[PDB]
């Protein structure tokens, strides 16, 4: 449903536009962006960011923000098109169960 | 379209799934493991389906619709996925869903979770599910798939459709592990063998 | 001449036949789909033959005939081709007809059609169709034939005949799509494969 | 001589043939149509036989004779003959005869002949026939026939005997076209399958 | 039961008897007289001789009677020994029904 | 029913005759030729002449008249024979309901 | 020595043999063709069997036999030999015999022969013949024959005894026609199929 | 039971002492005597020799007896060694019976 | 040791046997002619056994042992062999026995003998035998026998024992001939079929 | 984990085994001789099989197992080793065990033993054995085994599971001949069939 | 259970010790002694000595004592070694009963 | 559950630490010490040492203690690493029944 285009090695943002009716807190969630071939690309333990999965090519081009909870990919790439994947997760005690997902497909300068 | 048939067998399918990811060891597919159960009098759909080592309970309420057939298989990491083909959608009201996942073997027990999914990808429709045992680990559950559901396309004389349409499909999802998303995909070393 | 048989089953048929042209998706025959049911005890020579996708319901009202044998098949566009065959002729007073079509799968409805075709080729007969559900687009209804019933002429034992006056045939016709005249041709890659 | 054995079935065989040319289409044998019936609680021989398309009923009075077998044979122009075999003659009194020919497939109806045959080659016998519809012209009764009735000489089990004087023979005929004498003959493509 | 012989070439008569006990006449009786390969040798029709179909070589050499009921066939030959039969039909308006039968075995000079 | 004959090359003129016991008018009526083959010649939808379907061949040379119900071929051809219907269709708002058919078979100079 | 064993089956046998000439026609062995019965409770033996045309009651008064087999055959001209195998002998009385021969088949009637065989070999024995029927020209009965009754001796399991003493051999004749003594002699191409 | 031996081309004597227990004449009984190959030697019907069925070789050679009852063959051979019977029947009305038969047996000088 | 198992069928055998010597005619064995039945609810060991032409009835008064199998077989000069197996001893008492043989036929008869056998090859045991019929010549039985019991040794699952001890082993002897002893021996064309 | 599943059979298995020294003979496997009988209705798990010669009875007290299978072998020296697979293992806390094992064949008797075993090996459990007959010499019970159970490693599509820490293993043994510790180990010939 | 050796062509003596709890006599009994291949060695019929069936090689040899109920066999070789069995039959109207039986293993010098 | 280490070509020992509830006696007890092999090393029958199963490469190497219940193994192998099992068994008039059992793992410099 949300489509961004890029110039040739523009700046790429994905924002997923939690509606977050429930007026939640950072310290109660996990946030996870994924690509189309299940590697992560950067995650929001409680708060604070972690890096334990990412892979080496996504490593550091990533950055995370509070309002406006979007990530800020840099460093585009011809080959980097693909759908990009916003999910939300609640850390119960019990266990965590989805509450948002958002799908964005980005492509650049062909 | 008022009316669904109400027939013994149908060719016309559907697609709706679900994977459920279990702690217990499960090596393949049998190819003739399942038995699978149907109902609709109550005006609200049933499906009951015995398989490897659990029985789902699946009710959709207020449906219109009676599930015709259903597939199973295992794949990696022990996760079983099981397909659901129902008779055919009349109209898009995001009817709500409650599924019960009773172990039947192996790590029998009573009830550990009975909370219900909002799904706020939309946020109109809620499933409501109950877990007896400590026999899974991940539980996924896209309504209104857009994937590929024809597997080996298609059976021999069975005719089946898919929504086309991204508005419709839900995702529901409950993990008890840690950053379990996407528990498994379809084109693997599934088989898929007939639910019946 | 006055009374008809009456017996099992015939060796001797005669013709009439029909066309429904349906939205769904039908591909190919399937050699034993359909089943067929008559009745003659009422006067009235009544046919009752479920197939693909739909029930055919067909009354003549005065006949001195029972309907001995049907074949269905189905062509391009999706179209169902059905041929009755009866026992044998009397007497030429041009019978009315009263035709019911019902969805039983994957269309199913309520009743969407009540009316009478006039079919004033001649002006003498009338024909009611009765449509239940959404699945059907055009209907055509020869009766009298005279084209080539003989499909691979001929069956093993049977023995076939067929009106060779025009003033006896009768068309019947009603369509709700645009200009689908001539619904489909006999000859074609329809296999014809005998109901019952 | 007195008695007639009342078995079940018999190894002797005897001699009475007819032959009906009914206007109708009759290919060829068919090698187990017919079905026949055999009475003689009555003191009256009966038997009546079920076969392409009409039932032949034939009775004599007086007999002292039970119809043991029969053979029906398809020949050129649409004749039927029957050969009947009877258990063995006792005395030389020429016995009247009762047929009746009932169209029960395509030209059915109501009565159309009850009158009764002199057979003046002697003149002491007389056969009355009933005709039941339009399917038939040419009737003909041969009675103590003289030609070869062993056909493919002989079955395999049976023994066959036959009449050998002149004085006993009878013969009965019924035409409605013209001039159909001798409506056809024993040895031809006519294939006689046993009536059974 | 009627055994004729004639000498070589000679003339060939074929009577039947019939003895009417009804008393009927001509005018409603069919008379056919036929050999052993079921051709035709003469008919006479309600009291009209009719030549519709007998055989070329059966053509003219056949004479009818009135009072003597008898065929009397001329010109004898050496392969014209054969039995032949004496068919009357009564032509009632429903169908016709045989009343007489009679048959002539004839052999000639050998 | 109807066989039309017409001289080599000479003009064709279709008919089918359309009682009208309802009295009913063009602006509810569509009418439609084919010949033997499915292919359309001419349609006169409410009212309007349609050229939607008309094969090449086929176009220009049919002419339609009002009172008359008659349709004038032009330019005639030696493998033009064959067989014509005059299908003849009520518009409902549900649906068509054929209300008449003619057949007429026309043939040229041989 | 006093009882005899009242078994279901035997392999111990004996020997008496007996012929009848009949006019009618029958060809050759049929294998299968008899069914005989047995008894005994009455304290006088009794065997009834039917054959080719004709059944046979043959009873021993005051006998201590009980017959357990016999075996038929047809011969050249028309005759049907009959080997009677009884179980075993423990007294030398000359038991009587009654003999009686009904006609099943093409010549039935009533009783034509009642009268007794003195049988003046040794004048002891006196045999009551009683034949129902014409279908019967010769009678011949040998009791305690001397000659080879084992044939295709021997079969599989059954041991075959017979009396080498000429003091109780019997001869019984009766014949109709002119001088037909020795109606047939045993070693031919008589088949003598099992009797049962 | 009778043993009969006869010296090198002897008479031989054929016996079988009928014992007539009823008192019966020989116009109501006939009599046989036949070798082991079922070939007649002689027969007495009613009281009067025939000679109807005799083989050649056994003609003429045979001798009848009233009162002796005994048969006389002559010229005998050292292939006439066999068994002879003596069956007497009774000629009633409905059928013939026998009433007496006797084996003897006779060989020649070896 | 108290008790015996008292199962349906036994693994476990034992040895006794004896010898017929009957003077009608046994060639070879059936391979299935022989028919048995048992019975120990009385205290006392009973063994019933049909054979070729006689029924012989064992009993063992005050055994322990139920006779578990048997087996049959016909050697020179018309001899019938009997093996009987027995589940196990428990202790030595030297248990006395009745045999009764039934000629059941060919020689069938009344009682012909009635009396007792010492046994003094120790004199501790008593047999009683009892014969009806003339159908016997020799008699003898083994009671623990030392020879070679185990025929083609051995059976397929069967597992088989015999006494060693010459202390326990008796021999009881009947003959009515002259100087039968040793009526015959165990290694020959003996087949020995098993009793059932 | 509170629950049992309580099913008709279970893929999964688990491990208890014991080994029978009995002192008649036995040969080798019979591939099918076993037949065993399962019990949990009393909240106590029972078994009772019965094999080759000795019939078992086991029973655990407070178990929340219920015998899933069973598997029995015969080696070298008469031995006979049964292993036991039950559903699964939930707690710690030493089961009971009592064992009853009574000879059917070839030596039968009555209680010979009734003591109990202390398995001092952890001084926790004690396992009360009762021993009907004398079929027995050795008698060795290894709870919660830790070697090599999987036979044939492994079953079509049964899952084993065993045992691999050292505290909650179990020895109890009791011999009667002189120092027969280790009656005999798991692999050798032993073929171990399917127990049912 | 009675075993008997011999010096190098010794004699030899087979009793068998027959208790005769009931005084019976010789005149009602017969007592036969035979080796393994059951050829007969002597026989005493109700007090009298037959030698109907001894083999060549036993007649002479033997010889039967009263009192001792002993068999002494003379003229011993090394294949003579073998078991003799010591049957003793009671001649009753009716039939024979064994009364009584001994074996003995006699072997010689080797 | 007992692991003891031995310096190369070092003394073994070998307890297995009985508790005794029962205050019971060695008069009345059996004790075995066997190796993974099944051999047997020492047997202390109701209070003797007894040798008579011993292999042979175990005898006299070993000795057997009173109240240490240990037993004393000397001239370590490098192939002698294994397991050794202390089986007690008490010899009561009916059975012997297992009342101990110990496993003690040793290994050798390497
Ligand atoms: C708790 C919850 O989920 N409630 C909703 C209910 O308000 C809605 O009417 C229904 C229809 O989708 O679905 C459910
Ligand atoms: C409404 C209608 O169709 N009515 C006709 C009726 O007038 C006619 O008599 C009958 C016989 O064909 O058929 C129908
Ligand atoms: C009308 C008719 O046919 N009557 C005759 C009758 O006179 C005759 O007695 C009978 C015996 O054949 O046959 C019939
Ligand atoms: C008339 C006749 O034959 N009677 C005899 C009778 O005297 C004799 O007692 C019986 C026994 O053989 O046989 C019979
Ligand atoms: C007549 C006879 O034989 N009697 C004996 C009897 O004294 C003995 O007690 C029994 C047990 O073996 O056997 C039997
Ligand atoms: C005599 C005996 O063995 N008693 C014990 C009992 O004290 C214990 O509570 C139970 C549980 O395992 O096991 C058993
Ligand atoms: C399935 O679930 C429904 C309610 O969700 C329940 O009523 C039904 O009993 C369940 N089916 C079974 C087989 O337990
Ligand atoms: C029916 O046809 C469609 C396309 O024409 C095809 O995809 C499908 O596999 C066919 N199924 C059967 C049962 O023929
Ligand atoms: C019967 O004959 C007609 C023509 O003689 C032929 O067309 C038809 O196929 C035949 N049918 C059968 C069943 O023989
Ligand atoms: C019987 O024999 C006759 C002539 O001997 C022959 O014509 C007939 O076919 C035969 N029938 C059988 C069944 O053998
Ligand atoms: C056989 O004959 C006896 C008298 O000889 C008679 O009683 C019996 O009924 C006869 N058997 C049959 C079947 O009639
Ligand atoms: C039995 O043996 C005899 C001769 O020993 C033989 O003649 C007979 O055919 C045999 N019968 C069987 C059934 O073996
Ligand atoms: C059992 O084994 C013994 C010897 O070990 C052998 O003699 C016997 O034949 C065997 N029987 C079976 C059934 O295996
Ligand atoms: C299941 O898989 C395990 C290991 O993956 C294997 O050991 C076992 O034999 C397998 N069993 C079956 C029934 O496939």
């Amino acid at each position: 449903m949300l489509k961004i285009q890029a110039y040739f090695n523009e700046t790429a943002d994905l924002p997923c536009q939690f509606a977050n009716s429930q007026n939640q807190s950072l310290s109660e969630l996990v946030v996870f962006w994924q690509d189309q071939e299940n590697l992560v690309l950067n995650e929001v333990y409680l708060g604070k960011e972690k890096f334990d999965s990412v892979h080496s090519k996504y490593m550091g081009r990533t950055s995370f923000d509070s309002d406006s909870w979007t990530l800020r990919l840099h460093n585009l790439q011809i080959k980097d098109k693909g759908l990009y994947q916003c999910i939300i997760h609640h850390k119960k005690p019990t266990g965590m169960i989805r509450i948002h997902q958002m799908n964005s497909e980005l492509s650049v300068l062909a | 379209t008022i009316c669904p048939p109400r027939q013994d067998y149908r060719y016309w399918y559907f697609a709706a799934e679900l994977t459920i990811g279990v702690n217990y060891d499960i090596n393949s597919t049998i190819m003739g493991e399942c038995h699978m159960s149907e109902s609709y009098i109550d005006r609200n759909a049933n499906i009951v389906l015995t398989g490897y080592g659990l029985e789902i309970n699946m009710t959709i309420m207020d449906t219109d619709q009676r599930f015709v057939a259903a597939a199973e298989g295992v794949g990696k990491d022990n996760k079983l996925s099981v397909l659901l083909f129902t008779t055919q959608r009349l109209d898009k009201v995001h009817h709500n869903i409650s599924v019960t996942i009773t172990c039947m073997e192996m790590n029998c027990g009573t009830t550990k979770y009975d909370s219900d999914l909002p799904e706020s990808i939309h946020h109109k429709s809620s499933c409501d599910i109950t877990i007896n045992g400590s026999c899974v680990t991940c539980v996924n559950l896209e309504t209104d798939p857009t994937k590929i559901n024809p597997h080996y396309l298609h059976p021999k004389d069975k005719y089946l459709y898919r929504n086309s349409e991204y508005g419709m499909r839900g995702s529901y999802g409950v993990t008890f592990m840690d950053e379990l998303n996407q528990c498994f995909l379809d084109i693997k070393e599934v088989s898929y063998d007939i639910c019946y």
